[PDB]
């Protein structure tokens, strides 16, 4: 899993 | 049962970007079918942080004035790449203010824990045990007040107050005094893995708790098992199911189900309706995959009003046919999570009654029932129970359970009715 940075 | 507010937040990018991390978008959906932008992580020290306003879980509604509706996860990645350094977010917040208003275990007010673990050491200690203070103290405090005590009983014995309470105690009552002292996702993932035996497989506890949990507690759940454990979740009922049974249980466990959102979809409410009538009792067999999707993905107040409208389609109820289409574990996880979407403390109250009806006791599903919801639903429970049988919820304990053990059941039903 996990998103993106931003 | 939540709180929404919209907030602009305005923040700069720092040395280190704006410090969070966006999930979400039409091909990578947040929950099922939700195209929403959100928040899954907030950096220590980063920009959003030290700003405080946003939290995790936040819903992204735009960015410079710029919508993240309907948009592919990289095309709301690059309005982020591309914004300057000051960037305005309007956020949108949900909120849970409810906690344990509906439980019968309440927070002690008068509440001492280096006193409470003194008098437990004694009770332990007394020449005989004395239950009866172990069982008034523990029963009448809350979750976490118990996990205090446990701390300062470790403190002050450099003894495990679990491992001493093993010594101490026996039988049943044994049983529900350590279930206690577990928090809620201890408790629901030892019982989890205590039900995973390869081709033994207790599937009605798996049912019971995957069918029951919602996405908060479930994700809980899944983070405890793997600290406990070493291991996923759903890669232990992977190894420990088969067939349609395990697509069911390891889609409800991953706790991804649709929010319930602010419009009602009554389009979606009829056409899901239709879906699970072709599917099913229209057609010969039937379309299993249909029923898992529909019945796992969508919010648990849209599928309420998917089953009345299922009615109106079909001359059987959602739960009759079940009966009518599936047979074994498949079809009782089908019957648990109809009834856990439907009215979910008549159904731990029917369980209940189940555990008690006839001879003997289901102790099990009895003791893990009055742990897990006292402070959730209990009191729900009772009216159902007593709506429906007659007699309150403590007046079936009572007939089934004799001795300490009856008393701690009895508190942690909380009351008569
Ligand atoms: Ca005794
Ligand atoms: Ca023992
Ligand atoms: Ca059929
Ligand atoms: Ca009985």
């Amino acid at each position: 899993g996990g998103g993106t940075s931003v | 049962l939540y709180l929404v507010t919209e907030e602009e937040i305005n923040l700069t990018r720092g040395p280190s970007g704006l410090g969070f991390n966006i999930v979400g978008g039409t091909d990578q959906q947040y929950v099922s079918n939700d195209s929403g932008i959100y928040v899954s992580r907030i950096k220590e020290n980063g920009a959003a942080a030290l700003d405080g306003r946003l939290q995790e879980g936040d819903k992204i509604l735009s960015v410079n004035g710029q919508d993240l509706k309907n948009l592919l996860h990289q095309d709301a990645v690059d309005l982020f790449r591309n914004a300057g350094y000051a960037v305005s977010l309007r956020v949108q917040h949900r909120l849970q203010v409810q906690g344990s208003a509906y439980g019968s275990v309440k927070a002690y007010t008068n509440f001492d824990a280096e006193r409470d673990a003194l008098n437990i050491e004694t009770a332990i200690k007394t020449k005989g045990v004395d239950e009866v203070t172990i069982v008034n103290i523990l029963t009448n405090r809350s979750n976490e007040q118990r996990q205090d005590i446990a701390f300062a009983y470790q403190r002050r014995t450099k003894k495990e107050l679990a491992s001493a309470l093993k010594s101490a105690l026996s039988g049943h009552l044994e049983t529900v005094i350590l279930g206690l002292l577990k928090t809620p996702a201890q408790y629901d993932a030892s019982e989890l893995k205590a039900s995973m035996k390869g081709l033994g497989t207790d599937e009605d506890s798996l049912i019971e708790i995957i069918c029951s949990r919602t996405n908060q507690e479930l994700q809980e759940i899944n983070r405890v098992y793997k600290e406990m454990y070493k291991t996923d979740l759903e890669k232990d009922i992977i190894s420990d199911t088969s067939g349609d049974f395990r697509k069911l249980m390891v889609a409800l466990a991953k706790g991804r189900r649709a929010e319930d959102g602010s419009v009602i979809d009554y389009e979606l409410i009829d056409q899901d309706a239709r879906d699970l009538y072709d599917a099913g009792v229209k057609r010969k067999g039937t379309d299993v995959p249909k029923w898992i999707s529909i019945m796992t993905e969508r919010s648990v107040p849209h599928l309420q009003k998917v089953f009345d409208r299922y009615k109106s389609y079909s001359p059987y109820d959602m739960l009759e046919s079940i009966r009518k289409e599936v047979k074994g574990d498949l079809e009782n996880a089908f019957l648990n999570l109809v009834q856990c979407i439907q009215n979910k403390p008549l159904y731990f109250a029917d369980r209940l009654y189940d555990s008690m009806k006839g001879k003997g006791t289901r102790d099990k599903v009895l003791i893990r029932i009055m742990v897990s919801r006292s402070e959730v639903d209990m009191l729900k429970i009772r009216s159902e129970f007593k709506r429906k049988y007659g007699k309150s919820l403590y007046y079936y304990i009572q007939q089934d359970t004799k001795g300490d053990y009856q008393k701690a059941l009895l508190y942690l039903c909380g009351g008569d009715d």
